RNA sequence: UUAAACCGGCGUGUGGC
């Protein structure tokens, strides 16, 4: 009976990696999956063995959800009064008790599990074997490629996996051959694969350099940021703390040595090396090179940044799918903006004076007085709602009515930034077409436009799943309005 | 109702009790399973039964409420706890609660309370959000906590001696080296009686570990407050488990700031017990004591401090020796390092019928200027300076005699002159 | 941030720091617990946490980062240091590490440190290319470090004492051999006071084995510098891996040319932990103490030395004799010979109320030529001359009234005139 | 063993490197040991010297008590009656002989594995070899090598494996290596032998 | 690569129509 058990878990040859409390939870899960075929009402049964004490004593969970197949097994949200359970989730019982003892099919159960968990235990063994580098170049021989993953061996049966993220999207593989990445994360109790490399990864291009350039390592060049784009582009900056060191010649090399030796062991990865600067202006400024601008507009709070290069070098500026933009926008972190090609591109000089339209009356009391003032800005509308009078001095001739024509026009603003964001907020607009759908109100027609579409015709060419988490129908009346769709835009015939 | 409410009374009104339930004849079933019995048919009339007890938690995360009456042991009447407590408040062990009960349907095992309605004589949101007690910082014994009785008995004396040996406050760590038949009972029995009487403020918890069931008898009913006591009846299983069961008691009182008074015979019982109950390193020392037998031994003893914050723990747990062979002694060795206080009784003078046979010289106290007052302090210098040039017996008949001719310690300082 | 930031402040300010956090309640879990659930959730808010500690170095070739405030133990903290770091740097035991660390993904332990920022106050460069501690050169004491205060308290001259009976110098090997109840917890606290206070340029490293936990308390926040200690709540496991590690940060620190001095108590109980963690070789020596059991201790105790290069290691432990046993006794004779320092107490003179009782006659330092100047030197040759022909009694008290009937040591030697 | 460790000691040493590490069962670790025993036992045949480092005995005794018949009953450890019959013949294929070439082979032996079948093989093969070499662990975790077990190390019939003089010398030096502890028997080993440079040098300095 | 479902040959003798 019980002791037999003891003798068993004194006879185990892996005590270490199976010592006794790894033993007694897989005879958990051995007598959880036996008391799935003692009965046939599929119950998970804890038993806790207590191996060091004495024996089993059967328990049944309740798998808390507000389900009731296998109620065995189905507890509501809060069913926890009687027993003085008190507990919304994990509270399980332990009605039936001292169940089938030992027999030769639990032997059966027992034994594929405890020889599956000694698997799991070498499993274990392979992921300490293959870390201690984690974050470091390994090679690395594949066996098997797939759509989404691919296996890659080292020897002595390490078996790792490098996931489609992970890999180029134009990197050709092939069983055999000796690929290399950095090993980027571990799972040591993990059910399938258990290492992970990588090729994409921004911090890989780190360790390379790690690896190739002898300056960092000593952290003489301390590697500040870097973005990537897997195969395609990644850019660098980085910071140097001496300041007879050139980071522009000594981590490209001599005339593109260094770099060029990383690119190619990258598989043809464009490599743009930038110097690392305190300001986010220069920052930006110095990232997006080969590129030049005198356009700089940053907002600390937006987390926008004006900066338009130059007309006539945007086809390379910007670059394919604006690599050198996007990988900017990566680089710090921020969104841009470039927009003008002619007309006054400089977009500071632009936006201050460029109100003639808005100013018509300010101080229109008598206009013949002065023009608007730049120096203070006039360009915000909502935050010069209040102002202090430590200012408003320098404006000659300020008298009352000046400030409540200013009042009045500052309410003006308010209405018209409110419209504005009424406007802007309004990117469904549910039409006449879209109200007059019988069973659509205004609400649905609010949901219905929000959810993507907003006309009639794209209504009768989506599904139950398309319209599903709507907010306020089923999927009954979600199919009869689709249908009723479809009739009234396929199925009538009518134009 | 409450456990303890029917365990005072002896089993005559408990059988009356049953009899007035309508049960089985209750004298044949023990007394405490007369109890049981009692309060299952109390439940069985339709009315939620009131219980307390100290919680004691085992691996599986439940708890059971240990009564007072019942020695913190095993019994029928033990509440059961259910886990959803310990995830709500997280009682640890040694927190005396109070709150509902229901009784046991079949198969269940005992009552099981359903909501607790007093923690530690305190309301439950202090429960939660307290300071732990491994947590607090441990200072030295700053009150005094005088012994005198202040009428003049015989054995107060044996309370004058030790304000005269060596003072003894709150958060101390006291020490009794005695050999066999020398005085050790009536010692602890005066010393309980003194600091109930003169001292009701702080809580008596008089200790018994493996001793005669007369002498437990005798000290549950002559003694001021809870007697907790386990025999040689128990095993060194029950005998760890009371143990650890009042230090966490005192453990939770102290975090609740009281004070705790633990007295406790003898100490080398509990670590030839401990040393049973350790599992073998392969090795032995000298006397026959495992290698780790000692470190839960060491924290049983030193559990006692001062703290900052309030409450103290002062346990006084006596010492064994001339038991003829090693590992006692041993104890005793490992046991004079960690107190902080010392006190020595002797059986070379118990035998010439000589009461008390306190060792004056060896006797003391670390930090002792914070355990009495200033000139206090220097008469004592100068009264041990009196007492040491002379012999042994001449200091203890001298003690005796000039103690039994006086009636308080004042009044000998002030007929000392 | 930082473990020790939030480790020098009590767990109310780390209870009003977690309810910034928005965490569970935290004053249920333990404090250094709760500075674990509070670093979770600072690394949670998406930062890189930057932390310190001294480095233990296990069979498996990875490292734990044990920090100060934690006495050098295990912890929830304890920042895991990945094996890559000891191939790059090759960090032995006892070096202070300081870096950037991230949180336990699920399934992990505890903190990894990712890459190191500091390395024993110095950069990671001078780690790699360094000269070995145990390759060092071993010399005598060269410079002296004075001990008298300068203000004249009634315990600084517990300090002059030992400027007129033995200098102390740098990289000396100090025994301090008194028996129990005689004042060696005052005489070791004025003692790192002065080296404070006179002298703070060294490194102040006071150490504690196996005492009470109020006497921690009052030796950590006392005295200037890192008070490390193991009580007797830990057992030898733990006592021999904060000896060994306080020890091997000392090694590292004397190899970044610094002086380290370490005032421990008692060498007796840390020899006796030895002694218990040592394989039997089928024999026990005079006393009851394994024959391999004095190797590891003898190590500790000569692991103190002057060096030709850079730094000092001065360690100052006390022997404890009138143990009534003699293995303890054996211990002390075993260490006669290896220090070059010795220093003996009176507790026969303690007994009658005079402090300090230092044994004047068999005091004495090896080399003591290089720890004082030329005439100084003859005029402690004359003191000790006039000091010998009285008697124990005689001296004692000639030492302590005109001591006291001075303020400082020159003023005394002037005074003497 | 490790395969890195069969392609350390492949391309290291002089002759022919033959291994079969833990990717292959018993089946190929039987096949393997017998095939090179048999090629010793013919090249002795061809009057040649045959030396033959097996590391370790202790896995070719597991392998073969894994290849053998059950026969309805178990050893002390978990060793069956008949698994030590072919273990024994391949231990004891090394012999000397009078007409010409020998057979020496040196396996390691494997301790402080926790079980006791591995031991029980120990034992059953400290008897038939006529050459023990016992090595400390106990030494070596003190970062104390080469730590030889000197005390227990022996050889049966060694005054024929050296000269008379350097025998006589031999034995007074183990004379004055017995009285002294084990650390201080090694250190002394380690020690005054990094002090000399050869061995008769050695004794030369010894004087 | 992963998930779900399913998975009388021969002779002999006897008797009957
Ligand atoms: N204060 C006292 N006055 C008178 N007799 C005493 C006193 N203390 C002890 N005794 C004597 O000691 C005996 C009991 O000693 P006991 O307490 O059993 O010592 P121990 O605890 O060392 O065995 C009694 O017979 C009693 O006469
Ligand atoms: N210089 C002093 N002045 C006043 N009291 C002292 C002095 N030195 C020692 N003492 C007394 O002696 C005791 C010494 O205690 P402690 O330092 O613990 O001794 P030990 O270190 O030998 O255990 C203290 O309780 C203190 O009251
Ligand atoms: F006889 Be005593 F109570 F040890
Ligand atoms: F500190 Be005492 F000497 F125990
Ligand atoms: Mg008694
Ligand atoms: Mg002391």
């Amino acid at each position: 009976m019980n002791k037999e058990i003891l003798a068993v878990v004194e006879a185990v040859s892996n005590e270490k990696a199976l010592p006794r409390e790894k033993i007694f939870e897989a005879l958990e899960s051995a007598l959880a999956t036996a008391t799935k075929k003692k009965y046939e009402q599929e119950i998970d049964v804890r038993v806790q063995i207590d191996r060091k004490s004495g024996d089993f004593d059967t328990f049944r969970r309740w798998l808390v959800v507000d389900e009731v197949t296998q109620p065995t097994k189905e507890i509501t949200l809060e069913a926890a009064r009687y027993e003085d359970e008190s507990l919304n989730l994990g509270d399980y019982v332990e009605d039936q008790i001292e169940s089938v003892t030992f027999d030769r099919i639990t032997t059966q159960t027992a034994k594929q599990v405890i020889v599956q968990k000694v698997r799991e235990a070498e499993r274990a063994m392979v992921v300490d074997q293959f870390r201690e580098h984690e974050g470091e170049i390994i090679t690395g021989v594949v066996k098997k490629v797939n759509r989404d993953n691919i296996s890659l061996d080292l020897g002595n049966n390490a078996e790792a996996v490098i996931l489609r993220e992970d890999m180029l999207p134009r990197e050709n593989f092939r069983p055999g051959d000796r690929v290399r990445g950095v090993l980027y994360s571990v799972r040591p109790e993990a059910r399938g694969a258990q290492l992970f490399v990588t090729r994409s990864k921004p911090e890989m291009l780190i360790e390379l350099f790690r690896i190739e350039v002898p300056e960092i390592g000593e952290e003489v060049i301390e590697i500040k940021a870097a973005a990537r784009d897997p195969g395609s582009r990644a850019k660098i900056a980085v910071k140097t703390n001496d300041k007879r060191i050139d980071p522009v010649g000594a981590c490209v090399g001599m005339r593109g040595a260094r770099v060029q030796a990383v690119s190619t062991e990258l598989g043809g990865e464009r490599i743009d090396i930038v110097l690392w600067d305190d300001n986010p202006a220069q920052f930006v400024i110095n990232a997006m090179a080969p590129a030049d601008v005198a356009s700089i507009v940053v907002d600390e709070d937006k987390h926008t940044m004006d900066i338009a290069v130059e007309a006539g070098n945007l086809a390379q500026a910007i670059g394919r799918n604006g690599q050198n933009v996007r990988l900017a926008s990566q680089l710090s972190g921020w969104e841009l903006n470039v927009m003008t090609v002619d007309d006054l591109q400089a977009k500071h000089q632009a936006e201050a004076h460029a109100a003639i339209d808005t100013f018509t009356k300010y101080l229109d009391i008598d206009e013949d007085f002065a023009t608007v003032l730049v120096e203070e800005g006039f360009s915000t509308l909502e935050e010069l709602a209040y102002v202090p009078m430590k200012e408003l001095l320098e404006i000659e001739g300020l008298d009352e009515p000046t400030v409540e024509a200013l009042r009045e026009r500052a309410k003006n603003a308010l209405a018209t930034i409110a419209q504005a964001q009424e406007e802007s907020l309004g990117d469904n607009k549910p039409a006449d077409d879209l109200l007059n759908l019988e069973g659509v109100d205004r609400d649905l027609a609010f949901k219905l436009a929000a959810r993507g579409v907003c006309t009639l015709e794209d209504l009768a060419e989506q599904g139950i799943d398309d319209l599903a988490d709507i907010e306020g129908l089923t999927d009954e009346k979600a199919g009869a309005l689709i249908m009723a769709a479809r009739n009234i835009c396929w199925f009538g015939d009518e134009a | 109702m409450n456990l303890t409410e029917l365990k005072n009374t002896p089993v005559s009104e408990l059988i009356t009790l049953g009899e007035n339930m309508g049960l089985e004849n209750l004298a044949r079933m023990r007394k405490q399973d007369i109890i049981f019995a009692i309060l299952k048919q109390h439940a069985k009339s339709g009315e939620d039964i009131f219980g307390d007890g100290v919680l004691e938690i085992l691996q599986d995360g439940f708890g059971f409420l240990r009564s007072a009456d019942s020695s913190y042991l095993a019994g029928p009447d033990d509440i059961y706890v259910s886990p959803s407590q310990i995830r709500r408040f997280n009682l640890r062990t040694g927190d005396t609660i109070s709150g509902k009960i229901r009784p046991p349907k079949e198969g269940e095992r005992y009552f099981a309370l359903l909501k607790v309605n007093e923690v530690n004589f305190d309301k439950p949101e202090n429960a939660r959000n307290k300071i732990l007690f491994e947590n607090l910082t441990p200072l030295h014994a700053n009150s005094r906590l005088r012994m005198e009785r202040g009428n003049g008995s015989t054995e107060d004396l044996t309370a004058r001696v030790l304000d005269l040996a060596s003072p003894i406050g709150r958060g101390q760590r006291g020490l009794i080296v005695a050999p066999p038949k020398a005085g050790k009972t009536m010692l602890l029995q005066n010393i309980a009686q003194s600091i109930a009487y003169n001292h009701p403020d702080c809580v008596l918890m008089v200790l018994l570990i493996d001793e005669r069931p007369e002498e437990v008898t005798e000290m549950q009913r002559l003694v001021k407050g809870e007697v907790v006591a386990s025999t040689f009846d128990e095993p060194a299983s029950r005998h760890v488990q009371v143990a650890e069961m009042v230090i966490e008691k005192a453990k939770r009182l102290v975090e609740h700031k009281k004070d705790v008074i633990i007295l406790l015979d003898s100490i080398t019982r509990l670590a030839r017990a401990y040393n049973t109950v350790v599992p073998a390193s392969g090795k032995v020392l000298t006397g026959g004591v495992d290698a780790n037998a000692l470190h839960r031994p060491k924290r049983f003893f030193g559990a006692a401090r001062n703290v900052e914050e309030g409450g103290s723990l002062t346990i006084i747990a006596t010492a064994l020796i001339d038991t003829g062979s090693k590992m006692d002694e041993v104890i005793y060795e490992e046991f004079k390092g960690t107190g902080n206080m010392e006190l020595h009784l002797s059986r070379k003078i118990a035998e010439k019928r000589v009461f008390p046979a306190i060792d004056y010289n060896r006797s003391g106290t670390r930090k002792e200027e914070l355990l009495t007052t200033q000139e206090e302090l220097q008469k004592m210098w100068i009264l041990r300076k009196i007492i040491h040039p002379m012999g042994e017996i001449d200091a203890m008949e001298f003690l005796i005699n000039k103690l039994a001719m006086t009636k308080t310690n004042d009044d000998f300082f002030e007929m000392m002159k």
